[PDB]
């Protein structure tokens, strides 16, 4: 059965159906596709279905070299002793690399512009074409470990490729893991949450599991309650890039036509800096965009994202909102009044419990995102324990962390510590004007903004083997 | 694995030595609860018509979607304090952490 | 294949490797048979291996009534409406019932005594006839489920064969539950361990897992150290019972035919009550009758029971002692001095460490039976640790808990109170003087016993239907 | 899962009803800790000739069983304080709780 084209229930499809008035499929014979996730045990009558991470669990930038060594080979560049990562060899963004195309047997990207004949792109991950400004931060990071590669040759001569590139890879990994747990974790969970869940780093603990837990799968998305309904591109003085300054997300996924044929990622990067991210209200949810049009150009008809969300909760056989408040120690609300003390919002619990009838049986993507946020932070205490508990497993139960005796010299992480997205955009990009630091909250140019020269880029001379 | 070595390997595989697969690629996820399936092993919750979850009607995900979730665009509220590259770099890091695979 | 026979290391087969110089295996390139545990998902490449329960984690008594459905109705007695269990139709115990033989493909029961043709028995459990001691306890709940049969249907004239069953099967659940908490796991854990690991039942939380954890089949196997070289038979006065009173344990695993042809279960009660068991301790850890002569009279050569246990461990992948030394929150001996401490021995340390090299490696049972016992328990800190958090689960995890609201009345739970094994001996066999309580401390004829005489029946009047 | 019952089933299913096959027969032991396999996944320690576990020889089963557990069995120290009973109902409630099954 094609979970593509049809609304038969069988495995391994489990199509959403539609419901009666609903606001666009009027159709109740239609359906919002949906594919079960692999079983890690196939027709097993014994165990427990569970569900396959593909990737690497740790903070290692296996986004941008892949999971995979046949992967992972196939994007480095083998044809010198460079140690780079391999580009477009078709394509360059004002004399900056682009990332490879890759050769994919349906190629979504194609039929976001028939004309353009331009396919997605190939990288460590094989979403980086699914939006063009998620495209233009692989595009980023890519170009990072090049300059790392090429200023490594200098300092080091005798290095060979495979040691430029390990050595490239691990700054990379290493500044995926500064950005995320000294600037972007403590705006996710806030102040309180940050303290709880992540106290300081004491060094490498090999009891800690550090495997993604089913449920986070599920919790992390708590992001797309931030997505704007647009992909917001600006010129050099951040002033709207005519003629598409704001295309509706609906007509940018996969479209990696749009980073090749319309101005690079530099409009992109700008457009992330100096937009507001949407902000996640009780009411206020999640946009139409991904609410009633994800995908529409690349398949028989929109999707639904916040309803795959709660779709996948079911099919990875994921505990109710209530079992995971108890998980985290958190009171579990019985009643509607009850619900409404813990959301201070007796409406929403109203709403909550006319759907599923108890809070025990809140899919858990949709009770987390419900909670009201943290101070400082964009979740509430479900989404920050179930998110803190897992950052803080990813870094203690990390024999590579950054932090941890003997991955770096003393001298290497004082040099680490000067790192910050804003100071890689700045090396890799035509922008000479970036967010300041905090790059997450900075948001309004020209008030957050600064010149580049003031900000000083990694000093690599502790990289000196001499 | 290896008794000493000098960088991750690309598939995660050794990272933690007394359990060489944890954090390493293509591995079922770890459960922090038993999973809840409406046959106790396989099924999802709203797959066989009539059956409930722990006395309860399973609710359409669309259901919820467009009774809780859908609301009116212009009431849209942007952060004061986020930019939008706050929510990239989420989306970024999601995919540094799990991807989930499906039949094709 | 057969891992009986050969000493090839190919699937399923995981032989044990002779020491050089061993006492016993002289041909060093020989083997100790030993089959891998079935694993939960065959041949795959994607779920690390694990094992299989094929038993109820539940203190329910499935040893008795089965744990599967096929099996529970074969063990029920279907020729009439009195709720019972089949009994064997062509031997008694002096008028009294024993289990039904078994049908088995490759019967060892019968290698046991080839002239005397008893095979093994039928129970609820594949191992009942393991050693007739074993076999005797398994008797003795099958005649008390029908017993309370019995006495149910003169009470209630109405309940017919699946109610008075069932009630039956509830009741013995319930005294296992009572004997094994409140008389067997005191004098397991100490008093220390059981405040701590069994704090004050409250009620069903539903929460609570009540899986057996794998590391618990291997750690609970401490018993192994409490076992006598011999089986014990006393006469109706508690002495030897002649001609041969103490039978060399190597000659009665299987042996059934002696339950049948020997006397039946009474000589091997008396037998259990007033003899000690073997105290385990630190240079005197588990008798030669299992570790060179296990199973000798049904295998090529004998087994090794303490040295099956740490193969056992391996072939589960269960870490090693200081993993679960820190998983229950004890100090990690890292040094000999360190360990000698732990053990209160250093002698002790000593040998571990020249066998094992490091702490970190030592197998659970091996370390677990090392450590020095509880004040008034039978068991160290960390076979405590243990084996206490696996009853604590199976206790709060158990709907049907003896004392769970809605399980039993209050009139029923006060009348259970007063049930305990001495009494249920009295209740189902020719003996009449019985271990005082507690049972499992008493050991000692006659000072420790008293006349059946001098303990009341359990009241039933509460199951009455008004 | 019925909605309400009086009785056990068989099984142990339905005991958990959020999931119903906790502690029922047939099903995988639960992990406390992560599984320590010699290749990560299945092979057990002692499997592959000169393969060290964390830095040290494997120490044959046989080997550990001999040079520590081994004693003069007439050195048997009788327990003045617990009766062979203690023993028996050991392996008596160890039957009630688990059987790891093995191919025939
Ligand atoms: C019903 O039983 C539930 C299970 O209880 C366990 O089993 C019973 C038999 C007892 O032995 C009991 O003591 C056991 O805990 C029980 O729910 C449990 O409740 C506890 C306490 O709230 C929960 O612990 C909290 O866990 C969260 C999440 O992290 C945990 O899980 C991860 C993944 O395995 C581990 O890596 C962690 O180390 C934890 O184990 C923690 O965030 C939280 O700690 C934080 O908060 C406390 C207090 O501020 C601080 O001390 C810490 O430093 C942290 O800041 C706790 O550790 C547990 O997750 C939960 N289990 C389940 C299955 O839900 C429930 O309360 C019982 N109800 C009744 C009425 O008896
Ligand atoms: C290295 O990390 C280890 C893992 O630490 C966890 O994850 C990291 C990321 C941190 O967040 C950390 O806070 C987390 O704990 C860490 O080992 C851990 O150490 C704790 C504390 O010693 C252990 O908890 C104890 O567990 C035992 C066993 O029961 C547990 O498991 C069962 C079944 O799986 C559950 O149902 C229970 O709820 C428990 O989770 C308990 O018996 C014990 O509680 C009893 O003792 C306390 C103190 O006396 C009493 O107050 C209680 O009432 C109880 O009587 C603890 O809960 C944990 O098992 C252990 N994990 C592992 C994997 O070993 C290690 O210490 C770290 N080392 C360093 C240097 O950081
Ligand atoms: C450009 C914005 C984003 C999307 C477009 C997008 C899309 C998805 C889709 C289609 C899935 C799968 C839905 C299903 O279950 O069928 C999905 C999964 C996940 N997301 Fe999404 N996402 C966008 C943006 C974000 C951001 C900002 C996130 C985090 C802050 C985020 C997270 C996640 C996670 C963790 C998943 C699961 C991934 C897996 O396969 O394991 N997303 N998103
Ligand atoms: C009459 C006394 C006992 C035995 C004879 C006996 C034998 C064994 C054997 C052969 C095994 C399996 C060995 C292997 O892994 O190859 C075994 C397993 C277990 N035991 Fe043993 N046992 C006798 C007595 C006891 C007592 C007193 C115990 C508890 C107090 C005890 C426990 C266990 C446990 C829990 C196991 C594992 C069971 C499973 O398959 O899950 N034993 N024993
Ligand atoms: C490899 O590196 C060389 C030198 O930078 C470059 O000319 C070539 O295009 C690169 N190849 C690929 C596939 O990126
Ligand atoms: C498609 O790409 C072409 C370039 O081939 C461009 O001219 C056109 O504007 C794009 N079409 C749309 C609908 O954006
Ligand atoms: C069933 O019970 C009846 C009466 O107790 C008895 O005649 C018969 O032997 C029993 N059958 C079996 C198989 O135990
Ligand atoms: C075997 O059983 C018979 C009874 O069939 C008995 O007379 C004989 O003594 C037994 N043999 C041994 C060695 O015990
Ligand atoms: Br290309
Ligand atoms: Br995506
Ligand atoms: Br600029
Ligand atoms: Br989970
Ligand atoms: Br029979
Ligand atoms: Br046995
Ligand atoms: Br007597
Ligand atoms: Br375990
Ligand atoms: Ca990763
Ligand atoms: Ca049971």
């Amino acid at each position: 059965v094609n979970c593509e084209t049809s609304c038969v229930q069988q495995p391994p499809c489990f199509p959403l159906k539609i419901p009666p008035n609903d606001p666009r499929i009027k159709n109740q014979a239609d359906c919002i596709p949906f594919f079960r996730s692999c079983p890690a045990c196939p027709g097993s009558n014994i165990t427990i279905r569970n569900q396959i991470n593909a990737l690497t669990s740790f903070v290692d930038a296996s986004m941008v070299y892949g999971s995979e060594e046949p992967l992972a080979r196939n994007l480095r560049n083998m044809s010198n002793q460079l140690g780079l990562l391999a580009v477009n060899q078709r394509f360059q963004d004002n004399g900056r690399a682009l990332l490879p195309f890759d050769n994919l047997h349906d190629d979504p990207c194609l039929l976001t512009n028939r004309s353009a004949r331009i396919p997605c792109f190939l990288a460590g991950d094989t979403r980086s074409s699914e939006m063009p400004e998620l495209t233009s931060m692989h595009t980023l990071l890519l170009r990072e470990h090049n300059r790392l590669a090429t200023e490594l040759k200098s300092l080091n001569p005798r290095w060979d490729g495979e040691r430029l590139y390990q050595e490239a890879r691990k700054i990379v990994g290493a500044m995926v893991q500064i950005i995320t747990y000294r600037d972007y974790l403590p705006l996710v969970l806030g102040p309180t949450a940050m303290r709880k869940y992540l106290p300081t780093y004491r060094s490498y603990n090999d009891s800690v599991d550090p495997r993604i837990a089913n449920v986070f799968t599920n919790a992390f998305r708590y992001g797309h309650t931030l997505i704007q309904p647009f992909m917001f591109r600006l010129d050099n003085r951040y002033q709207p890039m005519e003629p598409n300054p704001r295309v509706p997300l609906s007509r940018v996924f996969f479209a990696s036509w749009r980073v090749v044929l319309e101005g690079g990622i530099d409009p992109i990067l700008r457009g992330l800096m100096a937009t507001p991210a949407k902000l996640n209200r009780q009411n206020q949810i999640a946009v139409d965009e991904i609410r009633e049009r994800l995908f529409e150009q690349v398949m028989r008809i929109g999707l639904d994202l916040p309803a795959l969300n709660m779709q996948r909760s079911r099919d990875h056989g994921l505990p109710g909102y209530n079992a995971w408040r108890r998980f985290c120690g958190l009171p579990q609300p019985e009643t509607v009044g009850q619900l409404g003390t813990v959301l201070r919002n007796l409406k929403l619990a109203r709403k909550l419990m006319e759907q599923y009838g108890t809070p025990n049986n809140i899919d858990i993507w949709m009770g987390g995102v419900s909670e009201p946020l943290k101070r400082k932070g964009r979740v509430g205490p479900l989404l920050a324990c179930i998110i803190g508990t897992q950052f803080r497993k990813l870094r203690d139960g990390d024999r590579f962390w950054w932090e941890n005796e003997g991955v770096f010299s003393m001298q290497q992480r004082q040099a680490l510590a000067q790192i910050s997205l804003p100071r890689i955009i700045c090396d890799n990009t035509g922008i000479t004007t970036v967010s300041k630091n905090n790059i997450f909250m900075s948001n309004s140019y020209p008030r957050d903004f600064v010149n580049c020269s003031t900000l000083p880029a990694l000093n690599l001379a502790s990289w000196r083997e001499a | 694995c290896p008794e000493q070595d000098k960088y991750r390997t690309i598939t995660g595989m050794c990272n933690n030595r007394r359990s060489p697969t944890l954090g390493a690629s293509n591995r079922a996820f770890v459960r922090w609860l038993p999973a809840e399936y409406e046959d106790g092993f396989s099924l999802p919750y709203g797959w066989t018509p009539g059956v409930k979850r722990n006395g309860f009607p399973v609710a359409l995900a669309r259901a919820v979607s467009n009774e809780i979730v859908r609301f009116p665009t212009d009431q849209l509220t942007p952060d004061q304090e986020r930019s939008l590259m706050f929510m990239q770099w989420g989306q970024l890091l999601d995919h540094d952490l799990d991807f989930t695979p499906e039949p094709a």
